[PDB]
């Protein structure tokens, strides 16, 4: 059962790491959505010109 | 073998050996031997390679 088992181990540290990639891709998805938010940040300013621009 | 990979791949590496019930007929050698799996695990693609 030890060898077994120890099989078994390193398939299910395999899928470790691949959990582990997975939140590393799941991090970049979340980069690109903080970049996303700084767009809307930069849209809020792009509002308030647009109102200026009309203001005049 | 398995010498041989404990002392190239001087890392920790599993091994699955399982025998196999009756010989089975080589090419080259013309004879049916006694026969075992050899099933291997690690990480790393060279070393898979290797």
């Amino acid at each position: 059962s030890q060898k077994n088992g120890i099989a078994t181990l390193l398939q299910a540290e395999k899928e470790a790491h691949e959990i582990v990639s997975k939140a590393r891709k799941y991090r970049q998805d979340k980069l690109k959505q903080a970049k996303t938010d700084a767009a809307k940040e930069i849209d809020s300013y792009k509002i308030q010109k647009d109102k200026e621009l009309k203001e005049f | 073998l398995e010498q041989i990979l404990w002392r190239v791949l001087r890392g920790n590496l599993f091994f699955k050996t399982v025998e196999i019930e009756q010989p089975v007929y080589d090419v080259k050698t013309r004879e049916y031997k006694h026969k075992n799996a050899f099933i291997v695990f690690s990480h790393g693609d060279l070393i898979i390679k290797r």
